[PDB]
RNA sequence: GACAGCAGGACGGUGGCCAUGGAAGUCGGAAUCCGCUAAGGAGUGUGUAACAACUCACCUGCCGAAUCAACUAGCCCUGA
């Protein structure tokens, strides 16, 4: 993969080829993130191939469709399960990201993966994305995020790289 | 009133506990065979020894110790003469006089009225512990006798 | 993992009272007065009640390293109203070896002149801090009283004083010979 | 010679942690080197006595 | 472990609550193992002392089973070392002033409180050479016939004086009785009564 | 009602058993239980050559709600 930008949440279907010697195949399906259908179609031959006996040869996708948000407008908590390869030996792992929609929780979770564990696109296999409530919550920073009523301000804000002139009388504060 | 845990034979090769003693400078020899004397033939093994002085004498009283009488229920004598065969043989009974032992015991064991006392010298010894025939485990626990005719 | 505020409490008696113009603090009291600087470090300080003084020292998202830089302020502070209610004494028994230790003062308590320092013949002079007095005990063999109101410089004067006593050149395990700080405790006692 | 002192004085000398790396005198209930020169090394050893 | 052992204490203080309904509140603030025995083994035929941490707070739930009379007054005395003594017997107030016994009185480092210790002009009668503690604290003592006696008559520990090593040993030498201190009575508990014993028991 | 912190207790059998210059929890070999228990391990270390004193396991007094241990890999450091 690449995860170029913010990935998307994709449903593929895909079964067997029908053969003489056995027809009706199971017709199995998946949740994909991918930048994009061709990526998703790739990483679910990917998956399937190591999961079960198929092959993008003698194997079909049926649907590859865009899954849309359920709620968009809900500042909502998703686990995802890692299965990601170090250096030394590969590690399974659970993590917590507070984000509004499940391909912005698990990009959030692509980016963070490449800068905390310098891990690569290539290591990362995401096992399972579930949405989970308040109060089930193990990580402490989302559990602080927890919180009505919620107060800070934002101190030592400096922005406007020269959007003023390089050449000013100014000397500009913060806050 | 001096008091002492040692015995083997009498000894006295220029050796011996005075230290309390010469306060009075009563027991430089005299002492040591009265101790000789009250030795005779109890026994050839570790016992207890306190003495009694007022001012001209020594009474010589053996408090007999747990572990010592254990020991001392085994079989004499084993002084020199072909010893080390090896250090644990101990074949013996014991089922009364352990009973009768800790009916000798008293006000030093903090104890219940020969309760678990059958408990704490079936486990304190190291030789023995049981008749060949069974194992210390059912002696620890299915003893359902003294504990009425004792007191 | 960038904590949201971390906020000390500090509770400020009748008998002193508190002025900060920003992050420098200036404690007012019985025994003088004491100002210092948190210049370095940009945590919010802040106070409450009417003629109650209740001091809050606030950190925002900070580090973990800061996060443990926000209780030091609030120990500092609590430092400078125990030296302004009731000051620092240092006492320091003369632990000496065979050759004595002499020790007088000489300007106003500020300038403490060591002679017989191990035998050595070199007569040694420290000089004190600005703003602590010191003085030789009575009923008790040489011992030192070290009396001021800034724990930084009264503790770094006995800190001088203690490694001016030093043995050099030899075992130090034998020869345990100096002037040590012994005790640290406050000037009026029953407090 | 005052053993109230002398227990001073090896309070103030004595007691002490020694790396068996770094060579620094540390503290009694002492972890870590806290010099930079060793690693922060957990190789202690107690000062010794006679 | 300590689950079942939890259990059982339970069941060992609900069966004492269950057997004997009177109880003393004691406190063990300077206390031995050899002076709990020596307590113990002369009060075997009587009332039984237990002790314990903040499970000794449960006459709060035996209260929420409600199956009781008032017996939730003493939760809040249960404050700074509080023990029990179950009793049935007493019906009886001269306990415990009779057998309040004299316990040792063995010199360790610590104590304070109360006494002073006086030693007059008397022989060690101790082998030699039992000058060095003497030597150590500063003792003007005189060499008669073996026993060493002492000339002055000086105090060794005063009122709130702290009691050192050097002076625990010496005393612990020449069995001069040091601080003694046994048990505490503060509550009498008989039958759901409220007893105020400043001065109104015994 | 934990981790910490401060304070108190840390016994009886028993100076246990093989040893001998001593082992009386502390060089060693084997073992390893019971009573009082609130708790004591035939004992985690220090010490005197031993006997003794100190501390720890364990228990309890005050405080008061989160804490500890072992691995793992990213940056940086020592190794250099
Ligand atoms: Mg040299
Ligand atoms: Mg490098």
């Amino acid at each position: 993969m690449k995860a170029s930008g913010t990935l998307r949440e994709y449903k593929v279907v895909g079964r067997c080829l029908p053969t003489p010697k056995c027809h009706t195949p199971p017709l199995y399906r998946m949740r994909i993130f991918a930048p994009n259908h061709v990526v998703a179609k790739s990483r679910f031959w990917y998956f399937v191939s190591q999961l079960k006996k198929m092959k993008k040869s003698s194997g079909e996708i049926v649907y590859c469709g865009q899954v849309f948000e359920k709620s968009p407008l809900r500042v909502k908590n998703f686990g995802i399960w890692l299965r990601y390869d170090s250096r030394s030996g590969t590690h399974n792992m659970y993590r917590e990201y507070r984000d509004l929609t499940t391909a912005g929780a698990v990009t959030q979770c692509y980016r963070d993966m490449g800068a905390r564990h310098r891990a690569r696109a290539h290591s990362i296999q995401i096992m399972k994305v579930e949405e989970i409530a308040a109060s089930k919550c193990r990580r402490p920073a989302v559990k602080q995020f927890h919180d009505s009523k919620i107060k800070f301000p934002l101190p030592h804000r400096v922005l406007r790289r020269q959007h003023k002139p390089r050449f000013t009388t100014k000397r500009p504060n913060t806050f | 009133v001096y008091l002492r845990c040692t015995g083997g034979e009498v000894g006295a090769t220029s050796a011996l506990a005075p230290k309390i003693g010469p306060l009075g400078l009563s027991p430089k020899k005299v002492g040591d065979d009265i101790a000789k004397a009250t030795g005779d033939w109890k026994g050839l093994r570790i016992t207890v020894k306190l003495t009694i002085q007022n001012r001209q004498a020594q009474i010589e009283v053996v408090p007999s110790a747990s572990a010592l009488i254990i020991k001392a229920l085994k079989e004499p004598p084993r002084d020199r003469k072909k010893q080390k065969n090896i250090k644990h043989s101990g074949n013996i009974t014991f089922d009364e006089i352990v009973n009768i032992a800790r009916q000798m015991r008293h006000r030093s064991l903090a104890r219940e009225l020969s309760g678990t006392i059958k408990e704490i010298l079936g486990t304190a010894q190291s030789v023995g512990c049981n008749v060949d025939g069974r194992h210390p485990h059912d002696i620890i626990d299915d003893i359902n006798s003294g504990a009425v005719e004792c007191p | 993992m960038k904590t949201i505020l971390s906020n000390q409490t500090v509770d400020i008696p009748e008998n002193v009272d508190i002025t900060l113009k920003g992050r420098t603090v200036i404690v007012k009291g019985p025994r003088g007065t004491l100002r210092r600087d948190f210049n370095h470090i940009n945590v919010e300080l802040s106070l409450l009640g009417k003629k109650k003084k209740r001091l809050r020292v606030d950190k925002w998202w900070g580090n973990r390293k800061e996060l443990a830089t926000v209780r030091t302020i609030c120990s500092h502070v609590q430092n400078m109203i125990k030296g302004v209610t009731l000051g620092f004494r240092y006492k320091m028994r003369s632990v000496y070896a065979h050759f004595p230790i002499n020790v007088v003062i000489q300007e106003n308590g500020s300038l403490v002149e060591i002679r017989n320092f191990l035998g050595e013949k070199y007569i040694r002079r420290v000089r004190m801090r600005p703003g602590v007095a010191c003085s030789v005990s009575q009923a008790q063999k040489d011992e030192l009283i070290l009396e001021g109101n800034d724990i930084e410089l009264v503790s770094n004067s006995a800190a001088l004083i203690q490694q001016a006593t030093t043995v050099k050149n030899k075992d130090i395990r034998k020869f345990l010979d100096g002037i040590y700080v012994s005790e640290k405790g406050t000037v009026q006692q029953a407090d | 010679i005052e053993p109230s002192l002398r227990q001073l004085a090896q309070k103030y000398n004595c007691d002490k942690m020694i790396c068996r790396k770094c060579y620094a005198r540390l503290h009694p209930r002492a972890v870590n080197c806290r010099k930079k020169k060793c690693g922060h090394t957990n190789n202690l050893r107690p000062k010794k006595k006679v | 472990d300590r689950a079942t052992w939890k259990s059982n204490y339970f069941l060992k203080i609900i069966q004492l609550l269950d057997d004997y309904p009177k109880c003393f509140i004691v406190g063990a603030d300077n206390v031995g193992s050899k002076q709990m025995q020596q307590i113990r083994m002369s009060l075997r035929g009587k009332a039984v002392v237990l002790m314990g941490k903040n499970t000794m707070m449960r006459k709060a739930i035996r209260g929420h089973l409600e199956n009781n009379p008032a017996l939730e007054k003493l939760l809040p005395h249960i404050r700074g070392n509080v023990g029990f003594v179950f009793t049935k017997e007493d019906l009886t107030e001269i306990r415990d002033m009779l057998r309040a016994n004299k316990v040792p009185a063995a010199a360790r480092a610590g104590a304070i409180a109360p006494c002073e210790v006086t030693v007059p002009a008397q022989n060690t009668g101790l082998g030699p050479e039992k000058t060095s503690f003497f030597q150590a604290l500063g003792i003007t003592t005189k060499i008669s016939r073996g026993t060493i006696e002492i000339l002055s008559d000086v105090q060794l520990i005063k009122t709130g004086d702290k009691v050192g090593a050097s002076e625990a040993t010496l005393l612990n030498m020449l069995n001069i009785s040091p601080f003694s201190f046994g048990l505490v009575i503060q509550q009498v508990f008989d039958n759901g009564s409220i007893y105020n014993p400043e001065v109104l028991d015994i």
